[PDB]
């Protein structure tokens, strides 16, 4: 998995969720790209995938397939909880010969408006990838419940940046999504 | 699976399902082919024209298939023929000859006359083209029985008896049409004996004629008659 | 029922499988086979018709052993009987492999009955054109069975199949009346010879060879053996003198 | 054996016709009329509902019109259960194509694959054909708006305007009479509803007896809610 | 090892591939073309295990040609690179993976844009302004990172490629017997020096 | 269709084989003549239209260097049989480093013929073959291979619609001292007799097998020369 | 199995004869009905006994498919039983095992309709001789009532009846049904509609009735998960039916 | 006759008409005689040609130096059954290093033939076989019928007019069974038997073939001028 | 339609109806009754052929320790069903760790029968199966399965040509007693009741050879020997 590097973090706020990832694509120590976004979305559900970049791409394409067929059959977009179950069953179907990935689900349920994250429903923050332990340290220090979206943005961004600065294999820019039931804002961060 | 012997001999030794597949061909829309010295010309007499394309299908860049009969069956044969052409080009180092492809398609038709649980193809094909480094034009016919043979000119489908008698009157086996214009004129004349035209030329030069060109021939023919 | 008899496993309106009844007609055309249960064993006998002088005497054996302890004899389409016995031998071998004991005769009977009954379930198969008399000695003593083309079988004190079945059955009835204490194996051999000879007072169009076999705890150590030589000639003599 | 009971589907008649295909086509001639019209700026799908009662949930019944993807819809005439089988296959094929190429499936490729499935049942396997005709409305960047039909034979053809089901000779006559290449989607909506109104064998065309859809410019793909069908029926002067 | 290099400039994609073929102790060939034309405006170069590379590239070429005949249409370089990625991603899970790294250079005539995709044997695909496989990037990317400009002409791209090749010839210990250079543009595929 | 393809008639013959034999009576004539110098095969190229290129008909084919085949009946069925025969001959050379005998090849083809049924091809072949060849064990041999899966060796044989008349003339005119040239002219004579068309180098085709050069089909020029020679010599017959 | 061919085929008039004959089997079946209220669904059927010695309590004409989906049938009981088993399994394997969630009513109805369709086209089988009424609730679509026929065609209904009495019952339901109907009114109308089609004896032993209604946390069998809903499907007891009939 | 359409159908009298029709195939076949002594077994076969220009079809097939057969009826079925018998003899030799008993070979053929009478989709074999062999129990002759019936005989004949030869063998049994020292006199007895089945035809070096097997006599086929001694 | 399990135009399955006719081929009547904690099965035994071994003539089968089955219909199909039921019960105990209930086995066998009603290649078995046990949860249980794949539980049941006479007499007894079971504490009196009632219904006395009797108790199902039936018959003569 670690061949490519990468990190994803998600956090819940007050009526909001944030999900953020680094943009580096590596081949061990060689940096290949800084345009490899690890966060996908399927309607209003966001999926971050860390790990082997071929499996990241394959699983994104597979979940696109499955959630499109879901919308066509159900006549509604999939919800975050249902999508989490779908991810779990789809990964365990390869329990032998696994995908070498760490998914992170984030979104807001359309009906209840409850913010949801999973990697479960560990409601505070969820961490994946090479800098996972740096991220756990940062988030467990910085996180506060019921952050407003602007403070959630600052908190998740500082967690990502400072954790990434101590991971060799991740960085070269980061993207943060702040997700509200009405509105999603993408922001790009410089890294130094 | 289902293995019923559908194609079997009658007491007079006919295979009725192959004869009825030929009846399907005879009801099918015409196809005409005329081989010249240096080209083969294929022709046919609220629909959206863009997405109701020519009945003349390329099997590879050098070889072209027309058909009469069941359109859906023909799609199956065409897909098999295209796959075989690419397979030959892959596993061996050359594009197919026109006769190799014809023999493959005739084999597919024959096999469906002698295989359990399958209907014969209600299709006849004209296969025209040039061998990859050759300039003798080729024009083959296949039939539901899997018979194949080469022709100087041929017609299949609805009116093909009349058009074939016309071609027999007007095609000269020892003085074949010498130019593309002569081939096209003969093809159009045969189709008017009752329009779309493809010209096949060497080096993968396959061209559908414009309707304005065809109408030029049609009006010239109607002025000379 | 001329509508419902063209295909096995069709019920007629009165609930009959006519192809099984026609297989029974095939059995009734066969030669007479009998079985007798004796006080410690079973005796099998069969009428073998001499269709010509050219058949080698004693050589066209019709009784078949299964394992070492079961005898089988059948009337009707002899090749169907061989087919059934081949299945029986497979079943017996499988039983002895999994359970090292020789297959009990009632178990073997059910294995055959299920196999024959399965040939009544589908139109893609024909019923067996045989009725099979079989039996032997097991740990619970002697057992005699007769199996029909339907797969129906029962235990019998005595059994008869084939063209002479009715006269054989009447003589077996008398034999069972007169010897309520149970017949001995050697006497059962003599009686079986007599009964086959009497059944050949029908079907007299040709000569016949008698073939006898037995399985007895005292006389064979519970193994199926053909009756040969002195005892067979003695049985034939008894049968002929009982007629003549 | 079983040969006695085999009806031998997939055989030619002496005329070289496939009788099960012709009889499935007869079945479709008793199904509710569906109409496709290709405008300059989009496509209209309209269909008549044959089943009607006051106790039907017309607001949740969606038996004639189906999305195959974001860009392609079908109208159905014939056996709805067979259609649902084929529609599920087509949806899967469209998603497989997107997975492979990362591009939306061309409309003709989807239509050809579903027509080939239908052809297969006419040639091998001894099964009855699917008793459904489809109208396919789609957009792609190669040909833009495209309207296709397919039938139990697995023939398919492209159309500017087409009808399937019961009254198709009358419908195609009226469409020949009134269709124009320049016409807009809002013109084609009127032509569709006027053709259904003039061809329906009921006493009057009403929003409960209708399904309606449009594909129009990205491309958006709208199945009309029954209130929108009321609005369009009053706007057209039919109700 | 083999060198394959790619540069996407404003108007075109340049692919450069090493000519050597080495088996064991000896250079067998000094003239090998490590590319296949997939379509009139799409070129794939490949590097990796002996036999695997050509078997894979010819299978891909046959499939893209079959698609083009069936549709009478040319797939975008995007669609081709997605297909190739899918085939490589399958092969990782297969009983014998194709050990094949590819660059796909194409000109999208619908967008009128050159496109360069790098795909590793894992099926890691990335669109890049310039690309390399194996150790060729270790020596060349600092030159490209320094000098590359998106608006470069083809001639500037070729001069930058010459600098990259000279650097490889200086510092890389193998003798790769130079490169064949192909250009993919709106006019199709041509070979250059 | 009422009757299964594998059924016997009350006369003890398979219906589908009998009907396949009825199909072969409709086929164009093939004639074989064996001689100590070679086997000649000739076929009627029954062109259905003058626009048909008679040179594509190819009713005589090479099976191996010293084995040829002429077909009559449903000639599309022959391509499977010939593919099998060619595969057998090449496989035999592969496994034994020697040529297949003509009889063993004919048997290999005849083993194919009754492998039809349900639960295998759906029907017998509708084509008869004249198999001609040379081998070192038995020399020049001609065999008639039939959809019954039976075959006979023949000194001379006719098959197809002309066969009863041609065979009566072969019974008259074959003898063990025929030269190959005499066999060529006798084939042409009997084709001319039973052909409805005028015999010419386009209506007919010839071939021979000789051990010196194997199977070769004669070009139209050589055949026309032989037809001229026949036309000359016919003055004295 | 040598029956690899279809036993259902088009006639020259385009009829699928076996499907029409299966519908005749259904139409001769015991009457079943369904009524959707604002706040629930009723499904009800007569339980015809085969003998006074039979324990009709041992035969379930109304079946739970999921905690929130129920079915009833008219026609061939054994075919219904086998379809219930298949529906339950497919609700698990095709949905619950993937999404952690029970299927919506419409998707399970689609799966059942698929099973029924395959019996009209696959080799060697007759159609199922049953029509189903499937009642359910799901969070997004709410209460639903569907009829599935032997063809595998299915239709959502506000109210419907199937079997021998379905014409009179459907006419009565068109008289009585309205958008403001509450579940207790729907039960009352259901009991009235069955009364007019039962073979005389009409009581909680000769009637089977179930509702899709409120969640029933007492039927859940465990406590301490506030998000775990109790089942909405509930079969009424014979005593509940009698209590309502006495007040009818 | 509604009952003759397949092997899986009994008639109302228990007949299997397809089997009977396959026996009619044998009755149409040309005569073969078999006969044996204690030391030797002999096959005699009248071959038929298609016409004066054809070869005479092979009637006799060697299985082993200890075993071989003669066919009447559908020769491709005889080829199938002969290959199967060859495989069974081979298997016995390979696995047990024992010569397959002729009786067991016959039962193996019986069992192979019976399957085609019992299940749909096949057909009965159309061929009767006479099998001769020598084993540890001496000389053997079997008649195989494609009903699956196999009978061990001192002599028999199958094919057209074969009842004449069978009658002669019945009449002369007590002589020919004693012919133990003299294979040529047993062959002459068989040739005199088959002569009783000839109608408007004579034995020639072309149409006659003979086989013999025995104690120190590996199965050998005499044909052509090799049979001129016995004509 | 008469020959295979497809619908007639009336929606009937004639082969299933004719399989019901086969159930009376044996001309045997059977009776089952429930006690408080036993179930009893009575079946007639008819052994007219003096050459039969009567101990082998039985239509009562021990399926498991706890389940008995009595069959009406020809013995070959009965033995088929019995073997299958035995295998199912052993497999259930292996898969699920507890003894198969009688009602669950009856459901499973009824579903197999339904399969034979729906798949054309298998005929129905011409048998009616009555399963009896004392269930661990349901107590004494009678479940009866038929060729349609119908099954239901019974208070009591009879099967055979005279089943109406036995059934109406049982019904009258329950009308006389106002209970769903025979109120007796021990199975010997339930056997004596069932025999007496079969005598009264059929109008014939029984010898100990004319009957076979099965008893399900909590511990086991068992069949009475002829001498135990003698003891019950003399008890009836003396009680």
């Amino acid at each position: 998995s670690s061949i490519n590097g990468g990190i994803v973090v998600a956090m819940t706020g007050k009526d909001c969720v944030a999900i953020a990832c680094d943009l580096r694509l590596g081949s061990q120590s060689l940096g290949v790209s800084n345009k490899f976004e690890k966060i996908f979305h399927y309607g209003h559900v966001f999926l971050g995938i860390t790990g082997l970049a071929t499996d990241v791409t394959t699983l994104n394409e597979m979940f696109r397939y499955k959630t499109n067929l879901y919308k066509l059959k159900e006549e509604r977009a999939i919800e975050p909880e249902t999508f989490t179950q779908l991810v779990s069953s789809s990964l365990y179907e390869r329990r032998f010969g696994p995908y070498f990935v760490g998914p992170v689900v984030a979104g807001i349920n359309s009906k209840s408006g409850k913010p949801f994250i999973a990697g479960d429903e560990a409601k505070d923050f969820i961490v994946s990838g090479t800098a996972s332990d740096q991220l756990f340290g940062m988030c467990e220090s910085l996180y506060e419940p019921n952050l407003e979206p602007e403070d959630l943005f600052e908190t998740i961004s500082q967690a990502l940046l400072n954790a990434a600065d101590r991971d060799a294999l991740s960085g070269w820019g980061a993207v943060v999504y702040i997700i509200k039931k009405d509105e999603v804002v993408k922001r790009y961060l410089k890294m130094r | 699976g289902y293995d019923r012997a559908l194609s079997i001999f009658s007491p007079d030794g006919h295979i009725f399902q192959v004869e009825y597949a030929l009846e399907a061909v005879k009801r099918g829309t015409c196809a005409v082919g005329v081989k010249g010295k240096n080209c083969v010309v294929l022709g046919c007499e609220l629909q959206d024209t863009r997405i109701t394309p020519s009945k003349v299908s390329k099997i590879d860049s050098h070889v072209v298939l027309s058909f009469s009969g069941l359109n859906a069956d023909s799609r199956i044969l065409i897909e098999k023929a295209r796959v075989e052409a690419q397979s030959h080009r892959l596993t061996l180092e050359d594009p197919v000859t026109v006769e190799y492809l014809t023999r493959y398609v005739a084999g597919v038709q024959q096999r469906y006359t002698q295989s359990g649980g399958v209907r014969p193809f209600g299709v006849s094909t004209l296969i025209a083209g040039f061998d990859p480094r050759d300039d003798e034009p080729k024009l083959y016919q296949t039939e539901p029985s899997g018979i194949y043979s080469s022709w100087s000119a041929q017609t299949i489908g609805r009116n093909s008896k009349t058009v074939r008698e016309f071609l027999e009157k007007n095609y000269d086996r020892k003085e074949p049409p010498a130019t593309v214009e002569e081939c096209v004129k003969l093809t159009v004349r045969s189709l008017l004996e009752v329009i779309e035209i493809t010209v096949v030329k060497p080096d993968s030069d396959i061209v559908a004629l414009s309707s304005e060109e065809i109408n030029q021939y049609v009006t010239q023919i109607e002025q000379e008659k | 029922g001329t509508g419902y008899d063209l295909s096995n496993s069709v019920f007629s309106p009165d609930g009959r499988n006519f192809q099984v009844e026609y297989a029974v007609k095939a059995v009734e055309n066969g030669t007479t086979s009998i079985g007798i249960k004796c006080n410690d064993g079973v005796v099998f006998a069969v009428e073998k018709l001499i269709t010509s002088k050219l058949l080698v005497p004693q050589k066209n054996v019709k009784i078949q052993v299964v394992d070492r302890h079961i005898g089988c004899v059948y009337s009707g389409l002899i090749p169907d009987g061989r087919h059934l016995v081949n299945r029986g031998r497979e079943e017996a071998a499988s039983f002895k492999k999994l359970y090292k004991t020789p297959i009990p005769i009632p178990a073997f009977a059910d294995r055959l009955g299920q196999y024959v009954q399965a040939h009544t379930l589908y139109n893609s198969v024909r019923p067996f054109g045989v009725s099979t008399i079989f039996g032997g000695v097991d740990k619970n003593g002697a057992h005699l069975y007769m199996l029909e083309p339907s797969g129906s079988y029962w235990g019998y004190k005595g059994a008869a199949t084939g063209k002479g079945r009715q006269s054989a059955k009447a003589e077996l009835e008398k034999l069972v009346d007169h010897h309520p204490e149970g017949l001995s194996a050697r006497e059962a051999v003599k009686q079986a010879a007599k009964i086959i000879y009497l059944a050949h007072e029908d079907n007299k169009e040709k000569d016949f060879e008698l073939e006898i076999s037995w399985c007895s705890l005292s006389e064979t150590n519970g193994l199926h053996k053909f009756v040969k030589g002195d005892l067979l000639q003695e049985a034939i003599d008894f049968a002929q003198k009982e007629i003549n | 054996g079983s040969r006695r009971y085999d009806s031998r589907t997939t055989i030619f008649s002496p005329e070289g016709r496939l009788y099960q295909v012709e009889y499935a086509l007869e079945s479709i001639s008793h199904a509710g009329t569906a109409i496709g019209i290709m405008a300059s700026d989009g496509i209209v799908l309209a269909a008549e509902r044959k089943v009607t009662s006051t106790l039907l949930e017309q607001d949740t019944s969606t038996e004639k019109l189906y999305k195959l993807n974001d860009k392609i819809a079908v109208a159905v005439a014939g056996l709805t259960a067979d259609a649902e089988i084929l529609i599920n296959t087509a949806r899967i094929h469209a998603q497989n194509y997107l997975k492979t190429y990362n591009e939306d499936i061309p409309v003709e490729i989807l239509v050809r694959r579903l027509s080939d499935i239908k052809q297969g049942y006419t040639q091998h396997g001894g099964l009855r054909p699917f008793g459904v005709s489809f109208i396919y409305a789609g957009y792609d960047d190669r040909y833009g708006y495209q309207l296709y039909t397919s039938n139990p034979s697995g023939n398919y053809t492209g159309w500017k305007a087409i009808s399937v089901g019961a009254n198709t000779s009358a419908a195609q006559t009226l469409l020949q009479m009134d269709y124009k290449d320049d016409m807009k989607v809002d013109d084609a909506i009127e032509l569709a509803l006027k053709t259904l109104s003039k061809t329906t064998d009921s006493s009057a065309l009403t929003y409960d007896r209708l399904e309606f859809a449009t594909i129009r410019k990205e491309v958006y793909q709208k199945i009309f809610k029954p209130q929108e069908i009321k609005d369009i029926l009053v706007k057209t002067g039919i109700t | 090892m083999d060198i394959i290099l790619g540069i996407r400039v404003q108007d075109s994609v340049i692919l450069a591939s090493s000519k050597a073929v080495t088996r064991g102790i000896s250079v067998l060939k000094d003239s090998d073309d490590k590319t296949r034309q997939l379509s009139p405006h799409t070129l794939m170069s490949f590097a990796g295990e002996a036999g695997d590379t050509v078997q894979f590239a010819e299978y891909i070429q046959a499939n893209i040609q079959l698609y083009s005949i069936r549709e009478d249409y040319e797939l975008s370089p995007q669609a081709v690179s997605s297909f190739v990625r899918q085939e490589l991603a399958k092969s990782i899970r297969s009983r014998r993976p194709y050990q094949v790294n590819v660059l796909i250079g194409g000109y999208d005539k619908k967008k009128n844009k050159p496109e360069l995709y790098q795909i590793d044997y894992l099926g890691t695909k990335v669109e890049l302004p310039y690309g390399a496989h194996g150790y060729s990037g270790f020596y060349t990317f600092s030159l490209l990172d320094h000098h590359y400009r998106p608006d470069m002409t083809t001639e500037e791209g070729l001069d930058l490629l010459k600098l990259c090749v000279q650097e490889l010839e200086k510092r890389m210990p193998m003798d790769f017997k130079g490169v064949i250079v192909k250009i993919v543009d709106k006019d199709g595929i041509r070979q250059v020096d | 269709y009422d009757r299964g393809v594998s059924t016997f008639s009350p006369e003890g013959r398979l219906f589908q084989v009998e009907y396949s034999l009825e199909a072969i009576k409709l086929g164009s004539t093939a004639i074989g003549i064996a001689t100590k110098e070679g086997v000649v095969l000739g076929v009627e190229k029954r062109a259905t239209s003058p626009l048909l290129e008679s040179d594509s008909i190819e009713k005589i084919v090479e099976i191996d260097r010293h084995i040829g085949c002429a077909m009559s009946g449903l000639t599309a069925d022959a391509r499977s049989m010939i593919e099998h025969a060619r595969t057998a001959a090449v496989t035999h050379n592969l496994y034994y480093d020697e040529d297949i005998n003509v009889e063993s090849l004919t048997q290999s083809v005849c083993d194919l013929a009754l492998r039809f049924g349900e639960g295998l091809m759906s029907r017998p072949f509708g084509v008869a073959l004249l198999i001609a060849g040379h081998d070192a064990d038995d020399g020049y041999q001609l065999f008639h291979a039939e959809p019954s899966g039976t075959f006979y060796r023949y000194n001379a044989k006719a098959i197809g619609s002309g066969s009863e008349g041609a065979q009566a003339e072969l019974l008259n005119e074959w003898h063990s001292s025929l030269t190959l040239k005499e066999a060529e002219l006798l084939v042409l004579k009997i084709l001319k007799q039973v052909m409805e068309e005028k015999l010419d180098e386009n209506n007919a085709q010839l071939s021979c097998i000789t051990k010196q050069d194997g199977f070769k089909i004669y070009d139209n020029e050589k055949t026309a020369e032989l037809i001229k020679e026949l036309k000359e010599k016919e003055a004295a017959e | 199995d040598r029956y690899s061919f279809s036993l259902t085929t088009f006639s020259p008039s385009g009829k699928l004869g076996q499907i029409d004959y299966a519908l005749t089997a259904v139409k001769q079946g015991v009457t079943s009905l369904g009524i959707k209220a604002t706040n629930g669904v009723v499904i009800a059927t007569e339980k015809k006994s085969s003998s006074p010695l039979a324990m009709s309590e041992t035969l379930s004409k109304v079946s739970l498919l999921t905690p929130d989906i129920g079915a009833v049938y008219s026609g061939m009981g054994p075919d219904y039983r086998v379809l219930v088993d298949k529906s339950r399994k497919v609700a698990h394997t095709s949905y619950k095992r993937i999404y952690g969630e029970y299927p919506p009513t419409k998707l399970l109805v689609s799966e059942v309709a698929k099973i029924m369709q395959e019996a009209t086209q696959s080799g060697g089988v007759r159609p199922f001789g049953v029509s189903l009424l499937i009642a359910g609730h799901d969070e997004f679509n709410g209460f639903s009532l569907y009829q599935v026929d032997p063809s595998g065609s299915y239709f959502p209904w506000k109210a419907t009846a199937i079997g021998k009495g379905s014409v009179a019952a459907k006419t009565f339901l068109e008289k009585r049904w309205n958008d403001e109907l509450e579940l207790e009114d729907a039960i009352h109308i259901a009991l009235l509609t069955l009364k007019e089609s039962v073979e005389g004896e009409f009581n909680g032993d000769t009637i089977e009735l179930a509702i899709i209604g409120d969640e029933n946390p007492d039927l859940l069998g465990y406590t301490g998960i506030p998000t775990d809903k109790g089942p909405r499907f509930r079969k009424l007891t014979s005593q509940e039916i009698n209590d309502r009939l006495e007040a009818l | 006759n509604n009952y003759d359409g397949d092997t899986v159908t009994f008639s109302p009298t228990g007949r299997l008409f397809q089997v009977e029709y396959a026996l009619e195939a044998i009755k149409q076949g040309s005569v073969t005689v078999g006969l044996r002594s204690n030391t030797h077994a002999v096959l005699v076969a009248l071959k038929r040609n298609a016409d004066e220009l054809s070869s005479y079809q092979k009637k006799i097939i060697k299985c082993d130096e200890h075993m071989g057969l003669s066919l009447a009826g559908l020769a491709p079925d005889a080829r199938v059954l002969s290959n199967y018998l060859r495989q069974q003899c081979n298997y016995s030799s390979l696995v047990f290093n024992r010569k397959l008993a002729v009786e067991r070979a016959g039962h193996l053929l019986c069992d192979k033939a019976q399957k085609n009478t019992q299940s749909y989709g096949g057909r009965p074999y159309g061929v009767g076989l006479l099998i001769i062999g020598y084993d540890k129990s001496g000389a053997h002759l079997l008649e195989f019928q494609p009903s699956g019936n196999v009978t061990e005989l001192y002599g028999t004949a199958i094919g057209a007019r074969s009842q004449g030869a069978k009658t002669y063998l019945e009449r002369t049994l007590d002589t020919f069974i004693k012919i133990d020292g003299n294979p040529d006199e047993l062959i002459k007895a068989g040739v005199e038997a088959i002569s009783q089945s000839l109608r408007d035809e004579s034995l020639t070096v072309d149409n006659l073939s003979i086989a013999i097997v025995g104690k120190d006599t590996p199965f050998t086929i005499y044909d052509g001028e090799a049979v001129a001694k016995y004509i | 339609d008469r020959h295979i399990t497809i619908f007639s135009p009336e929606g009937r399955l004639y082969q299933v109806e004719y399989a019901f006719k086969a159930t009376n081929q044996t001309n045997i009547n059977s009776l089952a009754v429930r006690g408080k904690d036993c179930t009893v099965v009575i079946s007639q035994k008819k052994v007219p052929d003096k050459l039969l071994d009567p101990t082998t003539v039985s239509y009562i089968f021990c399926i498991s320790r706890t389940i008995g089955m009595v069959v009406n219909g020809p013995i070959p199909d009965a033995r088929n069903a019995a073997l299958r039921a035995k295998a199912e019960a052993a497999e259930f105990r292996y898969k699920y760790g507890y003894d198969m209930p009688c009602d669950v086995l009856a459901k499973r066998m009824a579903n197999l029968s339904q399969i034979y009603t729906q798949r054309a290649y298998m005929r129905p078995l011409g048998v009616i199966l009555t399963f009896v046990s004392v269930d661990e949860e349901l107590g004494p249980s009678i479940y009866k399965t038929d060729p349609a794949g119908y099954y239901v539980g019974y208070k009591a049941t009879a099967t055979g040509p005279k089943q109406q006479e036995i059934t109406t007499n049982l019904e009258n007894h329950f009308k006389k007693s106002k209970i769903d079971h025979i109120n007796e504490e021990s199975w010997e009196k339930v056997v004596e009741f069932a025999i007496t009632h079969m005598i009264d219904a059929l109008g014939t006395e029984f010898s100990k050879n004319d009957l076979e009797v099965g008893v399900a108790t909590k511990d086991k199902f068992f069949t009475l020997s002829a001498e135990n039936i003698e003891e019950r018959l003399v008890a009836i003569a003396e009680q």
